[PDB]
RNA sequence: GAAAUUGUUGAAAGGGAAGGGCAUUUGAUCAGA
RNA sequence: GGAAUACUGCCAGCUGGGACUGAGGACUGCGACGUAAGUCAAGGAUGCUGGCAUAAUGGUUAUAUGCCGCCCGUCUUGAAACACGGACCAAGGAGUCUAACGUCUAUGCGAGUGUUUGGGUGUAAAACCCAUACGCGUAAUGAAAGUGAACGUAGGUUGGGG
RNA sequence: AAAUAUGUAAGAAGUCCUUGUUACUUAAUUGAACGUGGACAUUUGAAUGAAGAGCUUUUAGUGGGCCAUUUUUGGUAAGCAGAACUGGCGAUGCGGGAUGAACCGAACGUAGAGUUAAGGUGCCGGAAUACACGCUCAUCAGACACCACAAAAGGUGUUAG
RNA sequence: GCCCUGAAAAUGGAUGGCGCUCAAGCGUGUUACCUAUACUCUACCGUCAGGGUUGAUAUGAUGCCCUGACGAGUAGGCAGG
RNA sequence: GAGAACAGAAAUCUCCAGUAGAACAAAAGGGUAAAAGCCCCCUUGAUUUUGAUUUUCAGUGUGAAUACAAACCAUGAAAGU
RNA sequence: GCAGUCAAGCGUUCAUAGCGACAUUGCUUUUUGAUUCUUCGAUGUCGGCUCUUCCUAUCAUACCGAAGCAGAAUUCGGUAA
RNA sequence: GGUUGCGGCCAUAUCUACCAGAAAGCACCGUUUCCCGUCCGAUCAACUGUAGUUAAGCUGGUAAGAGCCUGACCGAGUAGUGUAGUGGGUGACCAUACGCGAAACUCAGGUGCUGCAAUCU
């Protein structure tokens, strides 16, 4: 008793019923894959900027 | 025949009335329905909408949250509006004097507010005092701090609190949770 | 059995552009890529390291990471009924700066110039692009261009 | 396609910077309306020259009326048509009072005798045969004899009623 | 325009009239068995029902849409009389997402007055001359719900091209006869 | 003291089933005003 | 050379015949005509008249006529099937209760909550009252020993209703 | 080396300008990234549309399919077997193809009137034994796609080339 | 091109039938006409949506009312009864 | 291809031509010429730590692979690898 | 399985009286396959006997055409079930 | 403008056969003590710039040159292809309608352009 093996029939219709959703872009994307040396220095630079701007409030 | 570009007879998906059968809640809804219709006050519209919300959509607002909102610059004299329950919070030791309008006050929250010298008023008293929502500050409790929420979106590499009855060693911590047993997450 | 390896069905995709085999010219390595740059992905079959998968050949993405010899590129891949974010680590031989936005950039520059000249001269902007419009009326002269009458030709074989 | 009109259609092969004032090619098209006439013009122009409707423009389209619509003419008509198994040129002769009437007759006759639909037929040429004895088809020549008369035997009258009381006659 | 044609003829030239800036498109095909790209184009032109018609401003961007939906629509160049009768008899405005008949100039002024369109004739003018606010006026116009043609379609079979003796495609000036029968 | 099933009486129809839908004719019967 | 006519198109040109519909229910609007009173075909039918006043209309029912109408249920890609169950009728006849739970919702109270194991009491399996515990929550994390949540207005930025 | 299909972009999260942080980087305030400050709303930067957009939870059934056009594999082929895209049937009545799951047309609340689709208009059968030009006579004539078949080869039959 | 030969199967039978021969056949063209649960207009039912109306004799604000669009359905879900 | 005792059509030597028509463990495809091939010299980056990423994909696992970081090394004059 | 077309050759000479290579077009469903649509809550599985009817691709009988038909015998073909 | 060093694009630059080249540069070229490498100072190393030469390299020019590059209403709106019909045809396949649109072929033109630094009759 053999059966059907594969088909993509109706798959695009199913996909488009709830649509192909664009991936909801955000400002400030994540830094997941960024070089860790750059991230370490970025953390130190941002901390320094925060301290400077905290003292800058006069 | 018509080639419909959208689902037919689709309900709005928003509550138009409280699910509750509370007669007093329905009276508040009637008052704020009148106000939202005949004032053009965005405050009145949002209060009417908030009066329909379910319990999980009206998380309690603590007096400490109210006090932080009053610590906001320029907001110290605004009447704080919570469409829901105001709860007490002993972690704060300095509650300011203020007017709070809420659906419900915990005994402790009311005691703290009155002791600080403010008043706890109902939403109809709020409506009489400020029919256009004048000088109000609407506060909402934390919705996504519910215990149920932390299990939502469970899956690999999501970090989303498995649904579990007993916790500890031997309870969903070995295979799929550490590299030493098969793999991690 | 079936075969779906990493480089399956790449026989012509990763070929070397006939009479353009051999060493990569130095401008490829002299290009500078910054986070946010838009790049087209086209694998160089002679550089087997840092190569993109065949799916990304011809895809355009945004650089999110810059390393010694490579960049990280953000692609939006259609998976199922939605797009998933993919992060590729591609050596610079497999990417080039995309010109998909240069027309927009020069349009922005020209629009700034046109707005400045408009606000210095008078009131007219017309800064939006317009599709090709229907042709206006024109008068076609027959001086030296008297219409020549053509007729369909009879069938013949010429074999 | 329908009762035909004849149009002159003049198209341009739109001017460029290198070639302003292009060569203004003209055709005589038999068609039922101007839309079909312009479609046919572009069809034959694409058969003849490197042009298409997207790269060209219709400069003019004008109905050509018969100069003498109430004088009987003999027409030689050269056509090229696709049969079921090949393409063939044929020359026919049609007696009619106008070119459009002759072309309508020709299309009817091609469809009747060779099952050639409109799409399969190209009118190469329609020309008045000015001098009789240059008419070379017998089915036209037989109508050019002197003092031509002929009867119409077996006249069939169309009855306006279901029943007749007379047992009709076919005299004429 | 008439004098320009006459003058070019007198000068031995040909007055090539300006290409038409406006088409009227009527969906002449039902809603079943439509391929997705033409289906989406018909939706974007608001022809979601058979005998629904809209005005389209002719550009390359919209001509490439008419090309895609050619086998399902009959379109052409509407005359002033066609536009006038269409708007007067079947003119409906989209107001608050509702189809409101254009029975008074106040409706048109209340919804299009910000664009300088104060009356039904101002609307018709903005349609026939494809003005600066053609997009807004045309979109304010609800898609026209035409009937079937009163004398029929003039052809035995609708679904071959007008050139091939059918009903669909560009029928450029005969769209007026068809739409007047359907209106 | 139901139904299946049956007798009698009455009414009706009935050229290889019967039953059904829409519509009206005809017969019978009946409410509303 | 001067016309006409055809064809096609336009008129916010005039007008005749036919059919279906009359929704709404004080006024409110936009207009037209009139100098103005006012009138109107202008935000949906009124006026006049006749017959009948009951089986006449209509309902129901049986029949006749025109046209249409395969046997339901089921499995199935596909059933009227030469696939299965069903001669008929009545009565019975199939997602229940429980333990422990997920989401959602309603309610009470709320950093707490749960009186009902038990005690008190009673008009006695009800209702009413209650101490100490205990459960869950208020802390996590680690295999464990163990350690255990404010640099800051409990942070910065972007958006964010009010 | 096409056509069709396909990635990206078409702005205020933008363009540019001044200068603060760093443990990164540079020969080097060199740069990198992130910031502080400043200028630029009618078309805020193609078209068309937008019963709105975004977001979340939770559950049913299903996980035998099949058919048509087109692309296409195995097979002589199959109402065969297997893929691609779309449209359908399944899950769907209605008008047409006599009949028929899939074809054509068209998708369906209850009615009235009008007009049509596909298909038809001798009679069955509603609707021209309409009009027009030809062709055909068959001692097996032919008579509408899917579709219910016919070929090579022949005929001073007849027609036109 | 049409027609004919080529052209043989089993119950009696199918351009659907009758029948049709300057067709009621074949090719082509032009009109008129017929009729779907489709299109247009109107009413009524329901659904959905947007609104008006707690200012009184107001007991039905889950009410009354205005406006627009929409209505196929197995498995299945939900709702009102 | 033109040459050189045995040496011939194939042994070794020489020049010329030689875009790869060779070789690169293996199937096939891709890639490669001062190399990725051939020969020689030095070596252990076939190492340590724990993450991210690509393919298959449920965006789970496994296998394989990519680019980094933090070390320790190899090689080279060095950039580098 | 049956039947065509072409005609290199056979047939003393002559392609086609009768045949007919190399090719090629078909028909039939009395072969066997191929398939798995119907039937597994069951359509009684070989053959024979018996009996009716149908088909024609005709063995005989009827009437014919052809012949490498003198007669006789025979062969090829037609209408014919 | 020539030349050198480093280059960018990587034949319009390559290839074949000839011709020419002033100045400088480059080059061939001379030598083997040292460092260095070879069977071989041929390559590689070092030294001289001295003994010699433009012969070669190199550069430029020439050729109805090969290749390559560019362009074309050249072929060709052809082949192909998206869409459509109850179009044709027994079929194989084909025509038409609305679009897109090659390659070969032919012809014409061309044969490196150029950055940085130094140098030169
Ligand atoms: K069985
Ligand atoms: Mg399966
Ligand atoms: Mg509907
Ligand atoms: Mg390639
Ligand atoms: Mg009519
Ligand atoms: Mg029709
Ligand atoms: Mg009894
Ligand atoms: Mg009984
Ligand atoms: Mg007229
Ligand atoms: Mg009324
Ligand atoms: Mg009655
Ligand atoms: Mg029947
Ligand atoms: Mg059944
Ligand atoms: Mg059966
Ligand atoms: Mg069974
Ligand atoms: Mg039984
Ligand atoms: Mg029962
Ligand atoms: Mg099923
Ligand atoms: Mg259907
Ligand atoms: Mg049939
Ligand atoms: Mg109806
Ligand atoms: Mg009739
Ligand atoms: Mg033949
Ligand atoms: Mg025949
Ligand atoms: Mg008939
Ligand atoms: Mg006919
Ligand atoms: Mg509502
Ligand atoms: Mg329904
Ligand atoms: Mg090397
Ligand atoms: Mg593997
Ligand atoms: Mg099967
Ligand atoms: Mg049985
Ligand atoms: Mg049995
Ligand atoms: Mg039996
Ligand atoms: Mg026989
Ligand atoms: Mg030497
Ligand atoms: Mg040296
Ligand atoms: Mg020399
Ligand atoms: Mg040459
Ligand atoms: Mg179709």
């Amino acid at each position: 008793a053999k059966s059907k093996n594969h088909t993509a029939h109706n798959q695009t219709r199913k996909a488009h019923r709830n649509g192909i959703k664009k991936p909801k872009t955000y400002k400030y994307p994540s830094l997941k894959g960024v070089d860790p040396k750059f991230r370490r220095n970025h953390k130190h630079a941002l901390h320094g900027t925060a301290k400077a701007l905290a003292a800058a409030k006069k | 025949g018509i080639d419909h570009t959208s689902k037919q007879h689709k309900r709005s998906g928003h509550r138009t009335a409280p699910k509750s059968d509370n007669v007093y809640l329905k009276l508040l809804v009637k008052l704020y329905t009148f106000l939202a219709r005949r004032t053009d006050a965005p405050f009145n519209k949002v209060v009417l909408k908030a009066l329909f919300l379910s319990k999980i959509n009206r998380p309690p607002v603590s007096v400490s949250r109210i006090a932080r909102a009053l610590k906001q610059e320029g907001a110290a004299n605004k009447t704080v509006v919570v469409v829901g329950t105001v709860t007490d919070d002993a972690r704060i030791f300095e509650f300011p004097k203020t007017t709070v309008a809420a659906l419900r006050f915990t005994a402790g929250a009311r005691a703290k507010i009155v002791k600080a010298g403010g008043e706890c008023i109902t939403l109809d008293q709020l409506a009489v005092r400020a029919p256009k929502g004048q000088n109000t500050l609407i506060l909402r409790g934390p919705r996504n701090s519910r215990e149920a929420v932390r299990h939502f979106g469970m899956g690999p590499h999501k970090g989303k609190a498995p649904r579990i009855l007993s916790t500890g060693r031997k309870f969903e911590r070995a295979r799929g949770r550490r590299r030493s047993k098969g793999f991690k997450v | 059995g079936k075969s779906h390896g990493y480089r399956s069905r790449t026989r012509y995709m990763f070929q070397r552009d006939f009479r353009k085999h051999g060493a990569v010219h130095l401008s490829t390595y002299l290009k500078v890529y910054k986070v946010g740059d838009i790049v087209d992905i086209k694998a160089n079959g002679s550089i087997q390291k840092g190569m993109p998968h065949k799916f990304y050949q011809g895809k355009t993405g945004v650089v999110y990471n810059v390393t010694k010899s490579s960049v990280g590129v953000i692609i939006n891949k259609m998976v199922g009924n939605r797009y998933l974010e993919k992060r590729l680590n591609l050596r610079v031989e497999h990417i080039k700066h995309s010109k998909c936005r240069q027309e927009f950039l020069e349009r922005v520059k020209a629009n700034a110039a046109k707005r400045a000249e408009a606000k210095a001269q008078g009131v007219a902007v017309q800064l939006k692009r317009q599709p090709a419009q229907p042709r206006e009326s024109r008068i076609v002269s027959t001086e030296g261009n008297v219409p020549q009458t053509l007729a369909p030709v009879p069938y013949e074989t010429f074999i | 396609m329908a009762h035909f009109k004849e149009y002159q259609v003049i198209g341009r092969r739109l001017p460029t910077e290198s070639v302003p004032e292009p060569k203004l090619f003209r055709m005589r098209i038999f068609a039922s309306n101007e839309v079909i006439a312009k479609s046919r013009y572009w069809y034959f122009l694409q058969k003849l020259h490197k042009v298409k409707k997207a790269s060209g423009e219709i400069v003019s389209i004008n109905q050509i009326n018969e100069a003498h619509p109430t004088k009987v003419k003999n027409f030689g008509v050269w056509v090229r048509y696709d049969s079921r198994s090949g393409t063939h040129n044929m020359y026919k002769e049609i007696r009619d009072v106008s070119r459009v009437a002759a072309v309508e007759t020709l299309y009817q006759d091609m469809a009747a005798r060779h099952r050639a639909r409109f799409r399969s037929i190209h009118i190469l040429k329609v020309a008045e045969i000015e001098k009789t004895a240059d008419v070379k088809r017998q089915y036209v020549k037989q109508f050019l004899t002197k003092d031509l008369k002929f009867p119409l035997p077996h006249r069939v009258q169309k009855s306006t009623k279901t029943f007749s009381y007379k047992r009709p006659s076919t005299f004429y | 325009i008439i004098q320009a044609k006459r003058d070019a003829k007198a000068a031995g030239s040909y007055y090539v009239e300006a290409q038409h800036k406006l088409v009227f498109v009527v969906r002449i095909k039902g809603i079943n068995k439509i391929p997705p790209k033409p289906r989406k184009v018909l939706q974007l032109l608001r022809l979601t029902r058979i005998n629904s018609g809209t005005f389209v401003k002719v550009t390359k961007a919209t001509l490439e849409l008419l090309k895609l939906i050619e086998p399902y629509v009959a379109y052409g160049y509407p005359s002033y009389s066609t536009i006038r009768q269409l708007v007067y008899k079947r003119g409906f405005g989209k107001i608050n997402k509702q189809r409101v008949p254009l029975s008074d100039n106040a409706i048109i002024e209340a919804n299009l007055g910000k664009y300088g369109i104060l009356s039904i004739d101002d609307l018709i003018h903005e349609i026939i001359t494809v003005g600066p606010h053609f997009k807004q006026a045309n979109n304010f116009l609800w898609p026209f719900k035409l009937s079937n043609p009163s004398g029929g379609w003039g052809v035995p079979r609708k679904f071959k091209h007008f050139i091939q003796g059918g009903s669909f495609g560009n029928r450029e000036e005969f769209i007026n006869k068809l739409v007047k029968s359907m209106n």
